[PDB]
Parts: C-alpha cells; structure tokens; sequence
C-alpha cells in the first residue's frame, strides 16, 4: 500500500526533472511522508525490477 | 594593382593569306642598303664617370651642331665667349652657343647661350626681323648671334640662326621603273583595343585582293615595308595594363607578332624597329630589341631590324625613321602647336637637327660619350609616330609623314582628350619621296 | 546631486596644488624680464570659459550656462547667434564682422571648445554677388590648411552653422554656374589622383548634387601647386588646388550625412532635405551546417587591410580564416575604448614583432587598434620539429621553446569590446564558447534542478554553498575559489564529465576540441584505426569511465596524423609511437562515447552535429569566429624636437653654419645681420635686443621703426601715433634689420647666470613671429646645460603612444599602500580597506601613469626649472628632485596636435614599456582614440613660466598645438562621443550570448548591457566602472619592436617571409606578390624613370643645374659636382626580388617583370662601364 503509493511519487519527482537526482534530495522531500528505511527499499525494489539505472554511485535516473 | 586569374587567348596560328593569280608582279632589281645604324659605331666612383659622360655628350653635340652652322655663307666673324672683352664696339661678332634659358620681357628676348669657354647675356630687341624663331627655340639647342657688345655685360643682338636645311637642292636621276614603300607603325599586338579585322583587310590588300586597276597596279609595285616602333603593348608600361592585355605574356606577343607577319608576300622587305612598348633599351637611342625575348621576329626570311633612329638607302633616296618621342616636347613649350598636326613640332624638329632636344622633360636620354640624335646629314623623307595621328607636310623638299596608328581609342587617352586615326596607310614613290595615296581601313573596325 | 564627498576632495586637492604653481609663476613673472608681466595661460573650469577665453565674445558665459540648462546644447547655439546678430555684446560694425563673429561663436560651442577649427580652420568670412545670374548677396566661407586635420564632424558642422547665419542677417542663396560644379569635380579628382588619397572618394554625381544644394560657398586660398584645366572662373582668384574646401565637402557634408541629419532634425533647421533624401536612399540538414551559411551570407570577409604590404610589416591572419585570432567579447582593466586585448605569449612567437602598444590594421570591428597584454585567455598551439604539439599560455614557456617551434597551428585569442561593435555599428558574429558563458549555464542548472541560488564572480552565503556541495559531493573550498576566480580555476576532466552527466550543462571549454576543423570522413577514419590499432588504459571515478592513455604505433596512424594536429590534440613522438597524455585522452574519447557507437560520415552534416545526434554528453562550436589584422605604426615614447635641433629662440642668421651654433659664432668674433627687436632704457638711453636695462636695472621700451624714413618711436609716441608714420602716412613695424656682436651679449649672459662650461648653444636662422621678439640667452645656457630642448612656443614636450586603464594593482606601478593613503586613496573597489599591494583599485579620472623614459627626462626638465628659479629668478627651488620616484604627486598638461586646449593630471606611478596609461575620459578629453595616436606631456610650471603668446608663427596654423587656456575640471558629458558606447558591466549575460547565434545588431540589446551613456547626469558617472577580464601585469611582454632592429630592407623581408611561413593562416605565396607589387617594383621603376631627368649639384655652393655643366666644375665655385639620384638607388632592391620571384610560386606577369627590369638595368650602363631564374626563364621558352 504505502511502498505502491511511494513508487508513483518518487517517479513522479523524476520524470519532471528529466535528469539524475541526488538520494540526499529525495530523503529530505519524501522523508515526511515516508521512514527513510521504506525509502531505501523502494529504491532497491525499483532498480529490482527496472525502470531507472543508476549512472554514479548515489544518482538515479530514468 | 592586382593580377587576375588566367585566361585563354589565340596566336593567330590558323591565318593564312594566299597571293592572287591574277596579278603578276613587275621584275626589279632590288637597292637597299642601311646607311646609319647605332650598331655601327663603336663607344671606382660610378658618379664621377656618370658626369663625365653626360659632359662628354653634351659636348659632342655641341661641336657637331656648330660644324653644321659653319656651313652657312652669312656666317662669319665667329668668337669665343671668353674672348667677348676684345671685342671693339663699332665691330660686329658672332656667338655660338647652348641655349640655358629664355625669358620674355616687354622690350624684347633675355637669353643665356653658354658656350666651352663662358656664359653671356644676349638681348634681343621686339623689332627684329628673326623675331619669331627666336620664341619658338627650345632650350638645350644650339643656336647662333650677331650683334655687338657693352662692358656693361650684356650682347646686344640683331641676327638670330638656326642650322635649318638648304634652299637649293640637286635633282636626282631617273628611275628605269616605278617603286612604292609602305609606312606603319604602332601595332600594338596584345591590347583590347588593336584591330584585328582592319589588319587581316591590308593584308589581303598586299596580296593582290583588290576592285579597283590603280590598286591593281599599285600592289604590284611595292617592294618595301617599314615599321617604327610600339610593334608590341608590352607589360608593365602603366599600372592597370592588366586588365586591358589579351596577351599577358610579352613571348607569345611576339610569337603572334611574327605569325601574323608571316603572312607578307616573299619580294617585299621588311625593316622593323624598336619603340617605347617594347623588350628594348629605356633610353634613346636604342641598339635593337633583345633577341632572347623577341627571338620570333627575327626568324623571318624577308626582314631586317633596325635600330632607333636608323637612316635606309632606297634606289638613291635617303630615309631617316624614327619612333618621334620628341614632338610632345616641342607641343608643351609652344603656344598653337596643338596635337591632331604633327607635322609643325616636326618642322620645328628638323629645322633644330635634333631629334629630342631638350633634357629634362618627358623625354629620357641615355649616358652616351656621342650624340647619335644629332641629323648629320639632310634626308629625303622623315617618319615618326607616337602620336597616333597621321599627317604630312613638305618642307624646302623634304618629306615628313607620320603614320597613324591600329589601335584604337582607349580610357586614357579620351581622359587627356585626345582623338586617334585609326588604320590609315601612306603610299609613297621612291622616285619622288612623295606621299601619292593614303588607304583607310577605318570600315572594318 | 550629491557626490561621494570623495570626488569633491579630489577635485579641491587638484586646484590647491594648481594655486600653489600659480602663486610662484606670478611672483617670478613679474619682476620684468619676460614679455610679459603676468603668466599668459588663462584657466577654465567648463565648455563657457573656453569659449569665451578662445573666440569671445565677452560676457558668453553666463548667457551660455542659462541657455544651455534651459534649452539644451543644440539650441542654445541659436539663441547665442541670435542674441549677437540683435547687437546685445555691443557694436561691431558691418555686417562681415558680425558674421564672422557668430560663426565662430556657434561652432565653438558646438565643439565644446577644444578643436582648433574655429580660430585657424577657417581664414575669414565675407559677402559676395552673383554676379553672373542676378547680382544677388550670398554668403562666403574661407577655409584654410589647418581644417583638414580637424575631424570630419568638425567640418561639417561649419557649413550648417555658415547656413543658419545667412539665412538670419537676410541674404539670398550661391546660384552657381556649370563651370563652377565642372571645376569642383576636376579638383576632387586631381586632388585624389596627385597629392593624397582621400578617406572617403565621392563619384562626380555626388559631387554635382552636393553643389547644386549647398546654400553657401566653400572655397579658401590656394594650398598645394597643381594647375587645373578649368580656369579663369569668376569669382575664384586662385588657378591652383583649394584643399580645405574640398576636404569639407568630400569629408563633411558627405562622409558624415547621418550625423549631420541628425543635428538638422533635432535643431529645425529647415531646407535641408536633400542631404536626408539622400541619406535615406544610400541605405535533413544540421545545426551548425546551417548556421556556417547563414555566417557567410550575412557576414562577408573584407580584405580592406591586407591591400597594401611594407615590408618590415607582417601579415597575421588571412581574411576570416580559421587559425588566426579568436574572437572574444570582454574588456580588460587596460583596453576597452579602441584597445585589443593579446596573450603575451603569441607576442613571443611571432619573433617579437608585435610589443605593448603596436598598432594592428584590424579587419572585423574598426580599422584600427593597439595591443595590450592579458594573460588570462589563451594562447598559441605550436608544433615542435620532432612532432609534438604543445599549448603555450604563459609567458615563460614560450621563452623556452620559441627555437624548437616549426609551426604556429593557432594564433591565440583576442579581447574585442561590445562597445566598439556598437560604434562601428558590426553585426555580431557568432560567438565561441568559453569559461563565462559555461559558469551562468552552470548556475542556472543548478537553480532549475536543485532551487539553490548563486552569483558567479561575487561572495556568496555559506548556506547556499554548504548545500550546493552536499548535492554535488565537492569541496565547499574549490566551489567559493571556482565561482569568484572562474577563469583561471578549472576543475579536473573527471569532474567537468560528472558534471556534464549530472547538472545537464555541456562539456567545459577547456577540454573541448577544434572538432568543426575537420571533415567527417577523417574522423571516420581516425575512429576505425583507433579501434584496431590502438592500446588504451582505462580508469574510473565514480562509474563513470574515462580514457588515460593511448599508444599507437606511426605506421599505422599514416595520415591520420594530421587530424590530431588540425584539432588542437597535444601528443608526443617517441620510440616510433605517439602517445597522448592524461588529461586529453579523455577529451578525445569521451565524445566519441568511449568507442561504443560507430562514427559515419552524413551529408549535409558536421562533425559536432553528428556527436550529439547520438552521445549523452553534448559539445559547443570552440572556433566559429575569426578575425585578421597586419602591423603598422609601431610605438612612439620619444621626445620632441624641432628638424634642426634648437635650444634658444635667438636668431643667428648664417653666422653660426648649418648647425647655426651661437658658440662657434662668438668664438670667431662674427657680425651677424639678422631681423630683430630692439628695447630703448626711459632714463639712460640704452638700446638691445634685452629687456632690462645692464646699466640701469630698470625695464625698457619696445622700438618701432618705419620702413621708408627709418625713424625710431618709443611704444608711448607710437601709442600717441596710433601707430602711424606722421610724415610718410604708412604702417609701422616693431622689427628692422639690424646687426649684432654675439661675443658681449654671450658674455654678459654667462656672467648673469654664473654658467660657463657650454660647448653647444644652437638656435634658430630667423624668426616666425610677427613681434620677432627673442628669448634670453641665459634660459638657452641652462638649457643646454641641462641637455633639454624646445619647442615653438617655449616649451619642452614628450610624446608617446596612449593607452587606456580603468583600474590598476600598486605593485604594478612601484607604489606602497602608504604613498596611495598620502595620495587619497583609501578603498579597493568591492569596498575593502587598502592594506595589500595585491588588490586592485580604481582610478580617479586625472591620475595618469607614466613611462620610464619619460620620467628620465621629466627629470632632467625639473633640474632645469629648479636652476633657473634659483639662478635666474633668485626665488627657492620647487621640485628637489634626485630620482623619478620624486615626481610623484606633481602635476602636468595634456595636449594634441590638432588642439588649443589642454588638460591637468597628476602622476601616481611608472610602468616599464613604452606607452602612456590614463583614464578613457583623460583621452576624450583631448578629442582622442586610443588606436594609434600620439599626445604630449610637459610640466606646469615649466609652461607657466615660459611659454609667451609672442613667440607663435604668425601664419594660419600657429596657434595649433599651443596651451592657450587648460582645463582643471573633468566632465565626461562634455569630452567627446564615443567614450559613452563603453560598456562598464562585471559580465555579460546570457541573453547576449544566446542572441548572438541569431547575428543581431548591437543597437538591439543596448538596454542588456549598461554603458557610459546610462549614467550621463547623475553622481554615479565618475566611481563604479567595471570590467570583464583581469590581467595579471599591464606591462608584461617585450617592449620593443622587432623593426626598429633591422636596418637592411632584405633582413626585413626575410624576417617577414619566415613569419609568413610558421603560420599556417598565412599564403607565404600570396605575400610575396603583395610585397613586390606594393613595395618593391614601383621603387624600382620610379628610380629607373627618374634617373634619366634628374638635377646636378654642386658641393661648395648648393646652386641645381638642370644640365650638367660642360667643363665638369661648378661656374662659381670650381667644385665637384655630384648626382641627385644615383646608380645605387635603383639597385638596392633588385637582389630581394630576384630571390622572391626564384623561391616563391608567384605569378607569371611578376616573374617577366623582375627579369625585364634586371636587363634593362644592364642595358642602360652598356656605354658608361645556368641555375638562374633569368636564364631558365629564357632557356624554356
Ligand atoms: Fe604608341
Ligand atoms: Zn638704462
Ligand atoms: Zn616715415
Ligand atoms: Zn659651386
């Protein structure tokens, strides 16, 4: 429920910015609404099954 | 300036002229023989020597005008300048001498004659008879006074001479048959503006492709072809000649030259001679042209190349050609000797015996130890050109024609105003050294 | 308004020490020994004193200073005009005086009182008749020699002026005839084709047009002797050439029509529309391959400047070609008003031709510049002779390897103003890519992605930083250091990739490549044998991977070689290998995506375009735009001397020999009878050329003589003459021809001034003045004792190149912060206190710095004053000066050539080279470019004290370069016009550099960047300039020409000919023709043509002979007689033409030239005395 509401967003922050985001930048924007440890396994889970890639170390894009 | 890409132009290596069957010419024996040539005679501080031969020719000419002057019986009673104080008041004396400068007052002519030993002033009062001549000389000639002295310092004169030619004239004998000679000059090979058309109809004419008997019996007659001077435009004379050439290149100007000279039938004579255009010397007198750059010229069986000036012996007549850079003195100095008659400046030419007087003008004068311009002897007929007008006068016998010119009106000269006759031909007879026809190809241009 | 109170201290500093000078110059002044008994320079603080102290009339300035804050600068010419037509300033007589006066009037207003047109530019006005039409009144202007070097919109204006005076006092219009318009058509052309070539050639309609409209007549007196055709015309009294009048109106009314309709439609005058008629009727496929077409069709190269060649002058750069100078858009802290801005280093490598001031023949901008250094931007790329390839950009290392340099593949950079695309109204050509433009899109990725804040070139907060760092993962340290110093800190390759990758901004200008250089199908090439034949090692730093090395062997590589040369790649030869170093296999493979996809070439496609079709990290144009230039007019910081060297105004006649030496003339005892002044005692009698009584002590009275009775009168009966001859009825004259004994007046002067050790005392042959009024011969003896010299007026002038400086480091100038505190300066300018000899500080608008040999001799000039104070005044020495850094703070006087009016600076420090530095508004002020122009320098109390309104020439033209009145006070609104199209911005924006792709002209973003003109009125004109590009020393580089060094014109042309060939941007085959047809064949021909017309001279006597004489010796004399133009002088350049026509390929025309004029040198000398290029020539054909 909360990690399928969580994915949506964090997608949504990243289709915007057409480009690679910092992890430093989605905590402090999610980190309200979601515990930082759901966050970190939602990012391993969408990299899991793959839609973004990871191009440095700490930077995620589309 | 600045020099284009390259072009393609023509030699004129397909022109051929062929004689006409139906004229045949009359058989003559053949006189011609070169009486003068500069080729004839033979001639550290570099300023030094310089001067001295600059000294050395005014000198020359100085005792050569004198020894003609001598000639004359109303002559007599000469002195030198130096010696002008023995000189009694009562006695009358003469003066030969340079002519430095002339200058007008209201009384009368201030001279200053300058001779080997001297200088003196000559005065020449507004009511003598040879008043005229005297406005008219040009300075650096040599000219004669008669008058007496003062110690104030000052030659009172009332006679003034010049080395003219003689009234009186022995009558040359006859001839067994009838013999014409052709004047040109001033072709001009290589320009935009040169007549190609007007020279291919005189060639034809020279080889008996006529309408009319009198030119049927004329071009049956000719034995002889002079041309004086600017054979070629040259490169280089005047910055923009570029832009104005169809032949930029001065070898295969006389390589177009030589085949559309070689056109001319096999019994006519050809004598060609060195103008201002052309690969020669940059002074006057000039030797020939320089063999190595118009080598074509001289590879044809039927001509001759003289030199500037050059005097030729034609059955008994004497001719004297030159290319006339000297008139365009003569014009500038005095008042209503225009151009479009080139045949008073050339009076006047003659009636000095000098072909380029004055040094220091628009005339150049090479460092020679000998004075070849001076005219030693009287002609029979004198030819010139440069001016690109064609004209003819007599003068106490003699004969001076100038031929025109196959060049056309270009920028420059309608900027300085002056008008061409393009492609007209002198016809002269041996016999009397007279102008007898004059042949106009202005049509086809 | 209210200043700073700064600017008003500066300002009261400056007259103090102006006080102090005067105080001393009157007290010396008045004790009688002098022509006058008050110092004769007259000083004004605005335009209304200089107008009123130049032309008059009396009491202008007030009604100036009301009309002109009422109305404006235009009209208030008007209603001055109108105001002395009605008689308000009294009554001057008829009606030609009161034209005159208002003409001169309005155009010194109209000028601002600086240019010396209206007191010697024009001769006299008068009223005319038509009288060959309708004998109707018209209104004349007499122009004489000094209007043509007044400027053009001087010249122009007069007529307007001229026209709106006769239209007042109620006159009719010139009718002129056909003869006339012929006449001024034939003058215009002859004058073009014979004496000098105009700046602006007008056809003969133009010049028909302009003389059927024009309302007034321009003519003048006769200033060169050539005739013309046209002759006997009414109404003209000379047959010779006018060249003031036709100057004005080939240069006025017709070269400058826009800013005269300007004028016309902001005044009202009416009647003018011709000049406005006429003014008016005068005027599939990628990215880059696009922008390439539209460049060329909109921008076409103009070789305006490489028309004509001197030898000893280099040619730089082709016409808008690729390897010559890269454009660059800034101002540094010492260029900006015509000034370019030059690398050191490529000073270096053309041989040091090119020194700080040289003046460059530009080809895009202008016409003109000068050279001054800056070492921030980059320099040339070089080509060693074993095979490297090398970035020179420090001064050292071009020092170092200059003797291994076998090719120049890159000139260097150059720094061009937007303020000079603005005056010369240039299109604006696309600009190249450099650190500026890559740090705003740097901030502005970070503001759109991360909503972080921060201003390039500035301080910024801590927060923002801290953040910015923490997003990025960097040192807050290199962040602060790269975002103040942006073009002198760079980041590593790995770092400027991850930022690329990450921000989304494209490749730093650094590492990126001349990749446009080169075709596609070589890049293919080099694409396919770097994947088959070549060994690469491989790094990482944070995923990303990146290129360190790359060995290929050379056969292999072939002819791909060039490539890496064309593109700027630095590499080494060794071993049979070239390798490519660290920082730039990175930059060669990281386009190129690490061979991970195939380069192919595609039509209508260039390189850079095929790399971002398919790459992730995108490129910009490195080189797109490119300028030309050539050398001319090296520098000048010389002093000033007349052409015989003088040293006291004495006339000595004949007396003293060709050196006209006053010593060698008492030593033998000589009479000399010159044309002099005399001074009668009131009480003893005693008459001489002094004036103050030997015997008496008291002061003497000027005699005035008649030329026909010879009577002498005192000034008091001349005065009670008025100056007439009772008897003889005829004007009396204050000189007469007279004789005098050196020996006693030598003698006695040398016991006045206690001065004996004097070998050489030279003076002059006669006198100029009308007075004829001599100097004191002690003045002279100290003069020659202090080894100074004179000028016209009295005084000693230095002279040297100028050059502009807006802010300066105190270590540059030798100057402690202590002495820059005395001075007055207390803040840098971002607002700091002064404590270091490292910061920067700006500077106050008449604070000048001088050179070193100007100080040498400035030196020499204060022993001078203090020797003669002392000696010859008997008051207390000034100066005190023991070595140059003693003149610092002292004051002096800037003057042209072409002015009547000076301005006061102050000296502040030295520089090393050979120019001199002051503020862009010093320079205006003096109605000056800084672009190749020369200006003087003389002390204040040296002009105070000896300049004499007596000793100027008396002919038109004397009063020119004079100190007739000096102006204490700067106005920038009153100084000249294109000093208010600089730009005075820290940066340019990106609107600039985005609307410069789209060729805009630059009156279309006036508004974006600030200028001068935006702060006209208001207290903020005088502090607050900035600047673009800094500059590490202004003086670094050589500083001396390299053509000041050669004496032989083959040793020039060699010189010039091996820099033609190092650079790859110039055709060696193509400056060779030019310097044959330009320089070379002409000299021949000219001296081949001369030598048979040329003149004889005599050795003892100097008599010409047209012809040489008959016995070979001078008929006075008996001396030698020599040649004017000799066999040497149409000799000395056939050599150096022989080896061009033989080692470089010119044209055939050339060839046959050269070899025709070697044999007509042989030919013409007959009489008097197999490898060759000739003989081949000769031998082929
Ligand atoms: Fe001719
Ligand atoms: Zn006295
Ligand atoms: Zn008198
Ligand atoms: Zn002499």
């Amino acid at each position: 429920e909360l990690l399928e509401k969580a994915k949506e967003d964090i997608l949504n922050i990243l289709r915007q910015k057409r480009t690679a985001i910092s992890r430093k930048y989605i905590l402090k924007k999610l980190g309200d609404k979601y515990d930082e440890e759901t966050i970190d396994d939602a990012i391993t889970e969408l990299l899991a099954q793959g839609e973004i890639y990871e191009p440095e170390t700490g930077y995620y894009k589309l | 300036e600045e020099i284009g890409e390259e072009k393609e132009y023509s030699k004129y290596e397909d022109v051929v002229i062929e004689w006409n069957p139906s004229v045949t010419p009359v058989q003559i024996e053949k006189n011609y023989e070169v009486k003068f040539d500069v080729r004839q005679v033979k001639l550290g501080k570099e300023g030094e020597i310089i001067v001295e031969a600059y000294a050395s020719l005014f000198k020359s000419r100085l005792s050569k005008l004198k020894r003609i002057l001598r000639e004359n019986p109303e002559i007599s009673n000469v002195v030198d300048i130096g010696k002008l104080n023995y000189v009694s008041g009562d006695e009358e004396v003469t003066i030969i001498g340079l002519v430095n400068s002339k200058r007008e007052t209201n009384r009368g002519l201030i001279f200053e004659v300058e001779d080997k030993t001297g200088i003196v002033k000559v005065f020449l009062p507004k009511d003598s008879e040879d008043y005229r001549e005297a406005f008219k000389v040009l300075p650096d000639a040599v000219v004669a006074f008669k008058g007496f002295y003062s110690k104030k310092g000052i030659f009172f004169a009332n006679k003034f001479y010049l080395p003219d030619v003689p009234l009186y004239r022995k009558q040359k004998p006859p001839l067994e048959e009838k013999v014409y000679a052709i004047l040109i000059s001033d072709i001009h090979v290589g320009s935009r503006e040169f007549c190609e058309k007007a020279f291919l109809k005189f060639l034809e004419w020279l080889n008996g492709h006529v309408e009319s008997k009198e030119e049927e019996e004329i071009v049956s007659r000719v034995k002889y072809l002079i041309i004086a001077g600017d054979v070629v435009d040259g490169i280089g004379i005047y910055p923009g000649q570029y832009s104005d050439l169809v032949i930029p290149d001065i070898f295969d100007q006389y390589e177009a030259l030589a085949n559309l000279l070689a056109n001319v039938p096999e019994h006519i004579t050809m004598f060609i001679g060195p103008g201002n255009a052309d690969a020669a010397r940059p002074a006057i007198p000039q030797p020939e042209f320089y063999k190595e750059y118009a080598k074509p010229i001289y590879k044809l069986k039927n001509a001759i190349i003289i030199s500037n000036p050059a005097v030729i012996r034609l059955h008994g007549r004497d001719f004297l050609i030159a290319h006339g850079r000297g008139i365009e003195d003569v014009v500038s100095f005095v008042p209503g000797l225009t151009h479009h008659k080139p045949g008073l400046p050339m009076v006047e030419l003659l009636k000095m015996r000098h072909l380029a007087p004055t040094f220091g003008g628009k005339v150049p004068i090479a460092p020679d130890p000998e004075d070849l311009l001076v005219i030693e002897e009287v002609p029979d007929l004198v030819q010139m050109g440069h001016v690109h007008v064609y004209d003819a006068v007599v003068y106490r016998g003699v004969q001076l024609v100038n031929s025109a010119t196959w060049q056309a009106q270009t920028e420059f000269q309608k900027m300085v105003n002056i008008v061409p006759t393009p492609a007209k031909v002198p016809v002269v007879d041996v016999e009397s050294a007279r102008v007898v026809k004059v042949l106009d190809f202005s049509g086809w241009c | 308004m209210e200043l700073p109170k700064e600017m008003e201290e500066y300002f009261e500093m400056l007259q103090r020490e102006i006080d102090k000078a005067y105080e001393i110059a009157k007290k010396a002044r008045a004790q009688g020994k002098d022509p006058s008994l008050d110092v004769e320079i007259p000083q004004a603080t605005d335009m209304a004193g200089r107008v009123e102290s130049l032309v008059g009339p009396p009491g202008v300035a007030k009604r100036i200073r009301e009309l002109v804050k009422e109305y404006g600068k235009e009209i208030a010419a008007l209603k001055i005009v109108d105001e002395i037509i009605e008689g308000k300033f009294g009554d001057l007589g008829s009606r030609e005086k009161y034209a005159e006066q208002a003409v001169r009037t309005a155009l010194a207003i109209l000028t601002e009182g600086i240019v010396s047109a209206p007191i010697e530019g024009i001769a006299n006005v008068k009223i005319k008749r038509n009288t060959w039409a309708d004998n109707s009144e018209y209104l004349a202007l007499y122009y004489a020699g000094p209007i043509r070097s007044s400027g053009g919109t001087a010249q122009a204006l007069s007529v307007l002026v001229g026209d709106y005076v006769r239209r007042k006092l109620g006159l009719d219009r010139f009718k002129p005839s056909e003869k006339h318009i012929e006449r001024m058509v034939e003058e215009v052309d002859l004058y073009h084709r014979a004496v000098t070539r105009l700046q602006y050639h007008p056809s003969p309609e133009e010049v028909r047009l302009a003389m059927r409209n024009i309302p007034i007549e321009i003519t003048g007196e006769a200033t060169d002797d050539v005739e013309v055709s046209h002759r006997d015309v009414p109404g003209v009294e000379t047959n010779q050439l006018r060249g003031g009048a036709i100057l004005v109106l080939a240069e006025g009314v017709l070269q400058k029509a826009k800013k005269l309709v300007k004028y016309i439609d902001k005044m009202g005058i009416e009647g003018w529309e011709w000049l406005k008629e006429f003014v008016e009727a005068k005027e599939d496929m990628g990215f880059y391959y696009s922008l390439y077409q539209k460049f060329k069709e909109e921008i076409a190269p103009s070789d305006k400047y490489a028309k004509e060649v001197i030898g000893g002058r280099p040619l730089f750069s082709d016409p808008s070609k690729p390897g010559g100078f890269r454009l660059r858009y800034g101002r540094s802290r010492a260029s900006g008003f015509a000034t370019w801005g030059i690398n050191p280093a490529t000073m270096i490598l053309v041989d040091e031709f090119l020194a700080i001031g040289t003046q460059l023949k530009t080809e895009r901008p202008g016409k003109g510049a000068v050279v001054t250094p800056v070492t921030t931007i980059e320099g040339p790329i070089v080509k060693l002779k074993d095979g490297s390839v090398l970035r020179v950009d420090d001064y050292n290392l071009a020092l170092k390897v200059r003797e291994d340099v076998e090719e120049i593949l890159y000139l260097g950079d150059a720094v061009i103003a937007f303020g000079d695309f603005v005056e010369n109204n240039q299109t604006l050509l696309p600009a190249n890519y450099c650190e500026e433009w890559w740090i705003l899109e740097f901030v502005k990725a970070l503001k759109e992605i991360y909503e972080v804040h921060l201003e390039p070139f500035t301080e910024n907060e801590e927060e923002s930083i801290e953040e910015a760092s923490d997003y990025l993962e960097i040192d807050p340290e290199f962040l602060k250091e790269m975002l103040r110093d942006p073009l002198r800190v760079k980041p590593p390759v790995e770092l400027a990739i991850h930022f690329s990758e990450v921000l989304g901004i494209p490749l730093h200008p650094y590492y990126t490549l001349y990749w446009n250089s080169v075709e596609p199908k070589d890049v293919e090439k080099l694409w396919r044998l770097l994947k088959n034949y070549a060994e690469i090692e491989w790094s990482n730093f944070r995923g990303i991977k990146f290129a360190k090395k790359i060995v290929i062997s050379q056969e292999k590589l072939g002819d791909s070689k060039r490539t890496l040369e064309l593109l700027g790649l630095p590499h080494t030869v060794r071993d049979g290998n070239v390798i490519v170093d660290y920082p730039w296999a990175a930059a060669l493979l990281t386009p190129l995506g690490n061979l991970n996809w195939e380069f192919m070439a595609k039509p209508l496609y260039a390189t850079i375009d095929i790399i971002n079709e398919n790459n992730e990290i995108k490129l910009r144009d490195r080189g797109i735009s490119w300028i030309g230039a050539r050398m001319g007019r090296p520098e000048k910081a010389k002093e000033r001397k007349m052409k015989p060297p003088v040293q006291v105004l004495f006339p000595i006649g004949l007396a003293g020999g060709s050196s006209r030496d006053i010593k060698k003339a008492a030593e033998e005892g000589k009479v000399a009878e010159v044309e002099i002044a005399f001074f009668k005692c009131p009480k003893c009698g005693h008459v001489g050329p002094e004036h103050l009584c030997p015997n008496c002590g008291t002061r003497k009275e000027l005699l005035w003589v008649c030329p026909r009775c010879n009577a002498e009168y005192p000034e008091s009966q001349a005065e009670g003459y008025n100056y007439t001859c009772p008897k003889c009825n005829v004007k009396l004259r204050p000189y007469a021809k007279r004789k005098i004994r050196p020996s006693e007046l030598l003698n006695r002067a040398m016991e006045n001034v206690k001065v004996y050790g004097v070998d050489k005392l030279k003076g002059v042959m006669g006198m100029t003045s009308g007075w004829k009024m001599p100097e004191p011969l002690e003045k002279g003896l100290l003069r020659a004792k202090n080894d100074v010299y004179v000028f016209k007026d009295g005084t000693i002038r230095f002279d040297a190149t100028d050059a502009p400086i807006t802010h300066f480091r105190p270590r540059e100038i030798g100057v402690s912060v202590e002495k820059l505190r005395e001075l007055g300066y207390t803040h840098d300018f971002e607002g700091k206190p002064l404590v270091s000899e490292d910061q920067i500080v700006e500077l106050k608008p008449q604070d000048i710095i001088l050179s070193k040999e100007a100080g040498r001799y400035l030196l020499k000039v204060a022993k001078f004053v203090d020797d003669l104070l002392e000696k010859f005044y008997g008051l207390p020495r000034f100066y005190n000066a023991e070595k140059m850094e003693d003149l610092i703070g002292h004051l002096v006087i800037g003057l042209a050539p072409h002015t009547s009016a000076g301005i006061v600076g102050r000296i502040i420090g030295f520089v090393d080279a050979l120019v001199g530095y002051a503020h862009p508004y010093f320079h205006a002020a003096k109605r000056r470019n800084c672009d190749g122009d020369e200006d003087a320098v003389m002390l204040l109390l040296d002009a105070l004290l000896n300049f004499s309104r007596y000793y100027l020439p008396e002919k038109r033209g004397g009063k020119m370069d004079a100190p007739l009145v000096i102006t204490t006070r700067l106005d920038p609104r009153e100084v000249d016009s294109e000093v208010h199209n600089m730009d005075i911005v820290r940066y340019y924006p990106l609107e600039f550099y985005e609307a410069t792709y789209e060729l805009k002209s630059p009156k279309e973003l006036v508004g974006v960047i600030e200028r001068v003109e935006d702060r006209l009125g208001k207290p903020e004109m005088y502090y607050g300039l900035k600047f673009t590009h800094d500059t590490d020393d202004i003086a670094l580089g050589p500083k001396m020409s390299l053509y000041k060094q050669l004496g032989d014109m083959e040793e020039k042309v060699r010189r010039q000919l091996e820099v033609a060939k190092r650079i790859r941007a110039v055709d060696e085959h193509g400056v060779a023709e030019k310097i044959l047809n330009s320089h070379l064949i002409p000299d021949l021909r000219g001296n081949l043509r001369s030598f048979t017309r040329q003149e004889f001279r005599c050795v003892k006597c100097n008599t010409k002979f047209r012809r040489p004489p008959l016995n070979g010796k001078c008929p006075v004399c008996g001396g030698k007689i020599v040649l004017t133009v000799s066999k040497g002088a149409i000799e000395k350049y056939l050599g150096t033409a022989k080896m061009l026509v033989t080692e470089y390929n010119v044209k055939n025309y050339t060839r046959q030239r050269i070899c025709l004029t070697e044999r007509d040198i042989d030919s013409l000398f007959e009489n008097v005395f197999p490898n060759d290029i000739c003989q081949r020539l000769v031998m082929a054909r």
